[PDB]
């Protein structure tokens, strides 16, 4: 499944937009918005 | 990043307008009480002052607010942020001119902060109630029951579609810069700061000046002087004049949007 | 009628025209200080709720 | 500083006067007639009501 | 009157002068009100 | 439920002003004359009545 | 409003058995069901504006001590008008009331 | 003697558990509110928590 | 506006007992009994 263009999809089917990434949140049921493969802390 | 929502907060000002009962008089707080919402179904408030919080002079720090003391933007770490109703609220979350708290039901809604030994209180009276979903009628949210669709104010500072303006400031009215030279009075002008002025000592002198302009008349009390700072923009509150020409149409997201959850 | 329920009117959520009558009145600031005090009546809408 | 009510509104009718209130606080009506007698009433609104 | 080409007296009752550019500015200066008329629209 | 905004107020002190009729729901305008603020810093204006 | 050695408005003075002891005013708490904000202090006497309830307390802070003292008096809210409001609002209508002075004399 | 009223509480120690609303969203504490009990007749009542005094 | 030998006169018809000079208080809007020649500070 894929979102669209404006949306970062973290793991299943549930996407968040990119302007909600690498802000010290929790938008996704995994973290992976805030990993270190993306942040880079 | 946090940047992405703190750009458009980034371009604005704190400012010091009219409170109630501040301390027992009704002065001019830097911090001041507009426009608190209290319509959610578990107590849950959002409240908008006039200080910034989490917005240094550079880059953005989420414990650490920014404030005003005359024309000096003054920053101060935050130490004891509190908001009380009856009991002393626990608040959630704070970005720019908004502040979220869980309040326990009342008549005032009270805010406060130490920098040094100042306290900087303000009281509004707006009656907050506890709001329960469903039919049972309790007092405050259970460990354990069943769910229900309550609408709620959002965790998560966003745009959410929702916007406010913010405009240029007017003209902001000072008198200590107003002083006598040796028996004429004198505009100190810091800054770029296009001061204003206005004399009645014989007839009309009024106009505008960018520095020094030593007034030929002799008392400081019959002379008004102003300030023209145009870098930093305000929200158009009740509370503050307005400019004098056209005034620019700016946006400005609220942070904690009403959204729709579970209690 | 400005009290129970057609206070506020809109066509959609999101339309642009809107019917308000809410018994907006204004009322003189006092003392000399710079605010815009109003007096109205409260929504219908929170009173038919 | 006291408060001040919103405005009632006022529905004529032949002989009759409504009035519809909508308070926000415990407020106090009393009427009088201008009359050889005044027949007053007095009477604390709450809730919003309607009296003729 | 008779005063320097870069000023226009005003009302005519007191000879008082006043630079040409506070026209229509919103505020009362002379004892008579010609300031405050025939600006530009 | 309606969310009534106030706009900021002019204070052209030394005179007097007048509005027109903005398309608005609801809209309200009045003029108050002699009021003399005192804002942070002093009074607003020297034009004292 | 006195240190055992003239008049200072931020000092206070007490006794700790039979030695009168003077410190400075840290913390003043005057709390009825919530924290009240008080207006002054002379002598004996202190001013505050407090919310309704059913106990008066007052207290300060000597060192890390405590010395709290709560009496048991029902003090109300009293509106001027015909009107209940609970909270005195920001604008309305000025009417003659009757308040305990600010002033000292 | 003091000592006697603790020689099996030497033998316990605190723990965490779970309680409603530490700020906004239903913490794990080490502090944790259990049988609140209240049938005093003065307002006096006894807390027990996970903590240790 | 004379008042008596126990009366200080502000400004305006305003007068306030001598006990109420230089206290710490502002009981006039001149504030003329707490100003800097006044009080002497
Ligand atoms: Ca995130
Ligand atoms: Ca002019
Ligand atoms: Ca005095």
């Amino acid at each position: 499944p894929t979102c669209g263009a404006h949306e970062f999809q973290c793991s299943t089917s549930s996407c968040i937009p990119i302007s909600w990434v690498c802000d010290d949140d929790a938008d996704c049921s995994d973290q992976s918005d805030e990993s270190l493969e993306q942040c880079g802390r | 990043d946090l940047d992405t929502h703190f750009t458009q907060y980034k371009l604005a000002r704190p400012y010091i307008a009219d409170c109630p009962n501040c301390g027992h008089s009704r002065c001019d707080s830097p911090i001041a009480i507009e426009e608190v919402r209290g319509d959610a179904h578990a107590g849950v408030i959002r409240i908008q002052t006039s200080a910034m919080f989490g917005l240094k002079t550079d880059g953005v720090d989420l414990a650490y607010m920014s404030f005003m003391n005359g024309k000096t933007q003054k920053s101060i770490k935050i130490d004891n942020l509190h908001v009380r109703t009856s009991a002393p609220c626990s608040l959630v979350s704070h970005h720019g001119y908004y502040i979220l708290a869980q309040c326990p039901p009342g008549d005032t809604v009270t805010v406060g902060f130490h920098d040094g030994p100042n306290r900087h209180t303000c009281t509004v009276a707006h009656k907050v109630e506890f709001r329960p979903v469903g039919r049972e009628k309790y007092r405050h949210p259970p460990e354990h029951g069943v769910e229900l669709p309550c609408n709620r104010y959002t965790h998560k500072r966003a745009d959410q579609g929702h916007y406010v303006e913010m405009h240029q400031p007017g003209l902001v009215a000072d008198h200590s810069l107003l002083s006598i030279h040796s028996a004429k009075v004198k505009i100190t002008v810091p800054s770029g700061a296009q001061v204003k002025y206005y004399c009645k000592c014989p007839d009309v002198r009024k106009g505008i000046t960018s520095s020094d302009h030593t007034t030929t008349c002799t008392d400081v009390k019959q002379c008004r002087a102003y300030l023209i700072d145009n870098k930093k923009w305000v929200y158009n509150s009740g509370r503050l004049p307005r400019g004098e020409g056209d005034t620019f149409k700016g946006k400005l997201h609220v942070p904690f949007v009403p959204v729709k959850a579970k209690c | 009628k400005a009290g129970s329920f057609g206070d506020l009117q809109s066509r959609t959520s999101t339309s642009n025209d809107l019917y308000a009558n809410t018994n907006l009145k204004l009322q003189r600031p006092q003392a000399g200080i710079v605010h815009t005090p109003f007096t109205q009546v409260p929504s219908g809408f929170e009173r038919w709720k | 500083i006291a408060t001040l009510a919103p405005e009632p509104l006022v529905e004529h009718k032949h002989r009759t006067l409504i009035l519809h209130l909508h308070p926000d606080h415990p407020t106090l009506l009393t009427t009088r007639s201008l009359g050889s007698d005044a027949n007053p009433t007095r009477q604390w609104i709450e809730r919003p009501t309607t009296v003729n | 009157r008779t005063c320097r080409i870069h000023e226009i007296s005003c009302g005519a009752h007191s000879t008082q002068c006043i630079p040409v550019s506070w026209r229509c500015d919103g505020e009362n200066d002379c004892d008579s009100g010609e300031d405050e008329e025939n600006c530009g629209n | 439920k309606y969310k009534t905004k106030v706009p900021s107020p002019v204070v052209k002190c030394c005179g007097a002003t007048q509005c027109t009729s903005k398309p608005h729901p609801d809209y309200q305008c009045q003029v108050f004359s002699g009021v003399y603020p005192f804002m942070w810093g002093g009074a607003y204006c020297f034009c004292d009545t």
